[PDB]
């Protein structure tokens, strides 16, 4: 409740989770726009 | 304060182009327009990722100094576009191609001399000695037939050495004066700016 | 690719012009400027360390 | 690493390793811009061989 | 005379800008042949003015 909360409470891991989630958004946007884009 | 910024105008722009893309995509008569607008939207969502990494120590201040180089780039484009018009229309004029569509002329005036800076030099499109002659024109004079679908179907042979001499002068001014003077202006501006950009970061 | 589309091809040509502008002019010449700056900043301490 | 004892070639080989932070900035700006141009051009075109 | 002036002044000028014809000046990328009524080995390059 404290060691878990003081790993994910730092601004660093919020930044790093923001980057990783945003990269997965670009990977999904490419998968849609290149592979399965149905008319 | 939200509209006065620049990167909130960017993040606003990505979602206007997103809703324009999906709004065209679900209509049955605009499938190709929606797919094209989504493909332009992906670049804007990718360029947002440069602003995210400005908090990092190592990549931070360098991304700050990238935007302060655009005044030197805009000088380069001014000197280039003037000289690109001059070489382009003179070479398109001494040659006389028979395929004279409007976009084919715009290709041979603005697009081909642009790629000659980057080492794409078609000699067979603009030099008679690397071509075969032929009776390809119902008109008075010598004529010859080049290679390429868009290079004009039949071109003139009169005073061709001036076309070759304009190719030498163009490669001299563009690939030596303009590029190396641009490196000198980036070196000067970078050492002038680097102190204040570290304080501002 | 065995077969490619013709719709709105001028935007592909225009992306080729923009890419050669940013990559072959901005990024390369800004890299030469950063190598010039770093080399004159570092050259003293690298001679002492050698 | 063997030739770092020489006088003429010595200190220059020392300065080679201190340029990699500028190279890594170049690769960051390149790989972002290379993704953006790459997927947009691959998307406007529609190739049929889609491995 | 103008073909010599091309191969002396014009072709080495374009080799600065990345226009390097190897097939005009290297036998190993060419085919041989009995193309000369003269003593020695001879070979036949590609190009109208080469």
């Amino acid at each position: 409740s404290k060691r878990w909360s003081d790993f994910w409470g730092a601004p660093v891991t919020a930044f790093l989770g923001n980057v990783v989630s945003y990269l997965l958004f670009l990977l999904l946007f490419a998968h849609v726009l290149l592979v399965d884009f149905q008319p | 304060l939200y509209l006065s910024d620049t990167w909130n105008q960017c993040d606003l722009l990505a979602l206007t182009c997103f809703l324009l893309g999906v709004g065209c995509r679900l209509t049955p008569g605009l499938f190709d327009l929606g797919r094209t607008v989504l493909c332009l939207d992906f670049m804007i969502f990718t360029l947002r990722l440069l602003h995210i990494f400005t908090v990092n120590k190592q990549l931070g201040p360098k991304i700050v100094i990238v935007s302060k180089m655009m005044k030197d780039v805009f000088f380069f484009l001014f000197f280039l576009c003037v000289w690109l018009v001059a070489y382009g229309v003179a070479t398109e004029g001494i040659l006389r191609p028979q395929d004279r569509s409007l976009p084919s002329i715009l290709r041979r005036v603005f697009y081909r001399p642009y790629l000659q800076i980057f080492g794409q030099i078609p000699q067979e499109e603009m030099d008679v000695a690397l071509m075969i002659p032929g009776n390809c024109s119902m008109e008075r004079g010598s004529w010859a037939h080049p290679e390429g679908p868009v290079a004009g179907s039949c071109v003139s042979q009169y005073a061709n050495w001036l076309v070759v001499l304009l190719l030498i002068v163009f490669l001299l001014v563009a690939n030596i004066l303009l590029l190396n003077l641009l490196i000198a202006m980036f070196s000067y501006t970078f050492s002038k700016v680097h102190g204040n950009s570290d304080l501002y970061w």
